[PDB]
RNA sequence: AACAGUGGUAGGAGAGCGUUCUAAGGGCUGUGAAGCCAGACCGGAAGGACUGGUGGAGCGCUUAGAAGUGAGAAUGCCGGUA
RNA sequence: UAUCCUUGGGAGUCAGACUGCGAGUGAUAAGAUCCGUAGUCGAAAGGGAAACAGCCCAGACCGCCAGCUAAGGUCCCAAAGU
RNA sequence: GACCGAUAGUGAACCAGUACCGUGAGGGAAAGGUGAAAAGCACCCCGGAAGGGGAGUGAAAGAGAUCCUGAAACCGUGUGCCUACAAGUAGUCAGAGCCCGUUAACGGGUGAUGGCGUGCCUUUUGUAGAAUGAACCGGCGAGUUACGAUCUCGUGCAAGGUU
């Protein structure tokens, strides 16, 4: 499969529409106050759903 | 001795790239394929500034079989009478002045149906 | 204003340019926090970038952290290097190894 | 020189009873009308029309066999076939179709040709509804 | 308003205007006088044959100039031919008061 | 030119014309490492005039001072110290303020040695005048004997 | 001043624009030269100025003369980049 | 009406194509092949034949938002007679 | 020197017949410029460092080490106008709306919609062609010179003209 002539430029920004990259899901830790991922253990203090896996 | 060439090139290149500001993608930018357009731009305003008084006429005669058609009468029989027999001489693009006037126009086509009865 | 750059860090900008678009326009205090949960290889670079403009911030111009916003983002691109990686029948194909330059300015809100 | 309009046009409602008349010399009028040809500001770029009703579109009548061997066909892109329905079979099933059918062949192609097809409004019997809009009554040939 | 014949085509002017036409002989501050007045209009309506009787527009010359240059290009696919030229066509521009029909 | 630049004597890759233009030396007029077509050469770029034309040439510049009030016949023109600074004085009592030509009878010593700094003046002997040198120097100054000199020979 | 004329390939004839260097006189620049970047100016064409930004030391005009004198194409050569 | 001849300098060209009218050749068959005669392309744009080298009308120095016509046309697409 | 000026002039302006290639004979490159003077960035801040932001030197640091000027392809970031019912050698003529203010001119930028419109070169009787060429940008790249022959124009002298 060889290409026939070369792509355009507005072609190729355009077939990078959906390429992109989305934003993580995060909330706030409770004890330190620091962003984590969602259900996930904080991994600045340790702690996870109150308590502490350290 | 020798004559390199320098800065007479980029010069000439420029000047056709300064005439194709606006056209699509690679034919504001790269130089030979704006030269195409810039001489395919040519040819086609020569021929269209031929084609403009074509079309302005067949425009006016648009409007005014539409302003005479309102009275009694075609515009085939409101010239024959009005250019010919009642020998009032205005032309198409300053009779087209029915859009405006439209009472000083019935003045006009009522002087020629004088002339056909 | 304060900027920070950073002048020919080995990753290639196209590969960069991903993690910029989702700091763009944010406060710097949010904009750490998403660096710090984005798993890809552009965000540890970034995120130097990004808190050296705040330290010159706030004790050249003596500006607050609290109150800063990122104004400017984008990545420009440097000198690459070529190397060569070895093809079956001798054909020694060509590899380019890219760099880019990495801009942050980061004004009050 | 010349004045076009543009944002200054004023239509109006005109209604068009097609109770004796043929299906081709009722279409060029009604294409006409549409286009915007019987106004001293004609302007070929901005659709200077008018809007038309069409009543009693069932009373419709076609000279000579055509009630019989005017074929009207239709095709998909691509089957494997056509299909095709009868001039006489079409007049008692769809006759408001056999009115859009003829005028969209005498309007231009494009976006102007499109935009003042929407224009038209055919209906069977003698009732429309639009009342509100105050139309008037037009008479062919002038 | 008036509907003049001047420089082989015919105007509609009235009474204020500014208008351009073709090259009169005449220099800037002069008075020119036109004399083929055919259709003065208004609400004192003189459909002329030709040329309504005795009346004239009387005009005085603003500028005397040339236009915007245009460039006439050419050219003729595989044969090399081609033929660069510019124009620029000279005006005369002026303004209207009294007509006196 | 294109057999005179070093090397070049073989088919350059293998005379493989696969996807390539097929070529027959690295010396070649349109290569990178030389070949000049055709260039310059060395030659010479004199040529000779008749007789006649070579004596009719001296006659007009020189009538064509008299007709200008440019010649300044002067009588002796005699030196002993040979020194820039008197010359410099010769010159602003005969009031020449720009180029100047000195034509002398046969190689004065003294007045050659001297006036070799000045940056107008040029000295030369009475059988060493010329067109280029008469036309370019706006003022003759010519001897006494000197005037007894050209007109024998022409 | 009248008249008459002005499509054009192979091809013949004529008038010109630009580039580098040399000779003569005449003269611009550290109060900013060449080069580079914009602009809505001028000429029938090739072309030419004038303002503003960068640059930081050379350049142009008039009349003649010499030529390594004009690039969009050669599966052209070299470099850079898609 | 304004061409013509002589002498001298410089050339390009040497498989032409189709249409109409007269003849061979083929099967009086191809958009085949070869002669005589006129035209148009070659080297010719513009309007018509829906599109169309060679058919019909007509030969572009440039500008105009002026007028009269040729071939072909006047229900709508689409200028002009329902 | 009416010779070249870093793709030029020697293959080589620079540790060049070197690096590379070949068993060997042999073939054979690329690569110049801080500043007038190192006065070539003490000290502070972010960073493991590289690299930055200040402060200093300097006429200039947007002269900070492949450091004079720094074009085009190529890659980006902001923004004024248009764009999700549309069939396009991408332009040209007509044209509203919106946004600006010039070497002041019947100004500049975008353009909803309408008409017209089968790239450039080559070669052929004939091309839009499933005929050939080119990915794009920059540089380099083709009727000269010497000696004879012949014709026109110019100059000098002329039944003598030139060495």
């Amino acid at each position: 499969a060889v290409p026939f002539r070369r792509t355009s430029k507005m072609k190729k920004r355009l077939r990078r529409t959906h390429f992109k990259l989305n934003v993580p899901g995060m909330t706030e830790c409770p004890s330190c106050g620091e962003m984590k991922l969602s259900h996930r253990v904080c991994k600045a203090c340790g702690s996870y759903n109150g308590k502490d896996i350290n | 001795p020798r004559v390199k060439g320098g800065t007479v090139t980029r010069k000439r290149r420029k000047k056709v790239l300064k005439l194709a500001k606006g056209y699509f993608g690679s034919k504001h930018t790269l130089y030979k394929v704006a030269n195409q357009q810039v001489m395919k731009s040519g040819n086609y305003a020569f021929r269209d500034r031929r084609q403009k008084k074509r079309d302005f006429r067949k425009l006016w005669i648009t409007r005014i079989n539409a302003a005479a058609r309102m009275n009694g009468l075609s515009y085939s029989r409101l010239m024959h009478g009005l250019k010919l027999s009642g020998i009032e001489v205005n032309r198409k693009m300053l009779a087209d002045l029915a859009v405006n006037d439209l009472t000083a126009f019935n003045q006009l086509a009522d002087a020629a149906k004088a002339q056909l009865n | 204003q304060a900027k920070a750059v950073a002048r020919t860090v080995r990753i290639a900008p196209r590969k960069a340019r991903l993690v910029m678009d989702l700091i763009r326009g944010k406060q710097v205090g949010e904009a750490v926090s998403i660096l710090n949960l984005t798993p890809r290889a552009a965000s540890p670079i970034i995120e130097k970038v990004l808190k050296s403009a705040i330290a010159n911030a706030e004790h050249n111009y003596e500006m607050d952290a609290n109150n800063l916003v990122i104004s400017q983002a984008f990545v420009d691109e440097g000198p690459t290097l070529k190397r060569f990686r070895p093809r079956a029948m001798g054909r020694a194909s060509q590899i380019n190894k890219r760099t880019s330059h990495i801009t942050i300015v980061v004004s009050e809100k | 020189t010349p004045m076009a309009n543009a944002s200054t046009i004023e239509r109006k409602w005109l209604v068009v009873d097609a109770a004796g008349k043929t299906l081709g010399r009722l279409s060029s009028e009604v294409a006409a009308i549409l286009r915007g040809k019987h106004k001293p500001t004609y302007t070929p770029h901005v659709d200077t029309g008018d809007h038309v009703i069409i009543i009693n579109a069932e009373k419709i009548e076609l000279t000579g066999k055509k009630l019989t061997d005017k074929i009207y066909y239709r095709h998909t892109q691509h089957p494997g076939g056509l299909k095709s329905r009868t001039a006489l079979e079409m007049r008692t099933n769809y006759p408001e179709k056999m009115l859009e059918l003829a005028i969209k062949g005498m309007l231009p192609k494009g976006s102007l040709g499109r935009q003042m097809f929407k224009k038209l409004n055919v209906y069977r019997g003698s009732e429309h509804p639009h009342e509100a809009q105050k139309p008037e009554v037009y008479e062919l040939r002038g | 308003y008036a509907i003049i014949k001047t420089g082989g085509k015919q105007i509609k002017v009235e009474e204020g205007q500014t208008v351009y036409i073709e090259k009169l002989a005449a220099e800037a501050g002069e008075t020119v006088t036109f004399e083929d007045v055919l259709f003065v209009g208004g609400d004192n309506v003189k459909v002329g044959n030709p040329t309504v009787e005795g009346a004239t527009v009387t005009a005085k010359v603003e500028k005397q100039g040339r236009a915007k240059k245009i460039t006439v290009h050419r050219y003729k696919p595989k044969k090399n031919v081609a033929k660069k030229q510019g124009h620029r066509q000279p005006y005369t521009k002026v303004t209207i008061e009294k007509i006196n029909a | 030119n294109r057999s005179e630049v070093r090397g070049g004597g073989r088919k350059p890759w293998r005379q493989k014309g696969t996807g390539r233009a097929r070529q027959g030396s690295i010396r070649s007029p349109q290569w990178r490492g030389g070949g000049v077509v055709f260039g310059p050469t060395p030659r010479s770029y004199s040529y000779k005039l008749p007789k006649k034309v070579r004596r009719l040439a001296i006659k007009s510049v020189l009538s064509s001072k008299v007709i200008d009030n440019n010649i300044i016949v002067l009588e002796d023109l005699t030196l002993d110290t040979a020194k820039t600074k008197e010359m410099a004085a010769i010159l602003k009592g005969l009031s020449v303020e720009k180029k100047a030509l000195i034509v002398t009878a046969d190689a004065n010593e003294a007045v050659a040695l001297s006036a070799r700094n000045i940056p107008g003046v040029t000295v030369v002997e009475a059988n060493g005048i010329n067109v280029l040198d008469v036309v370019n120097h706006e003022k003759l100054l010519i001897t006494k004997a000197a005037v007894e000199k050209v007109e024998e020979v022409l």
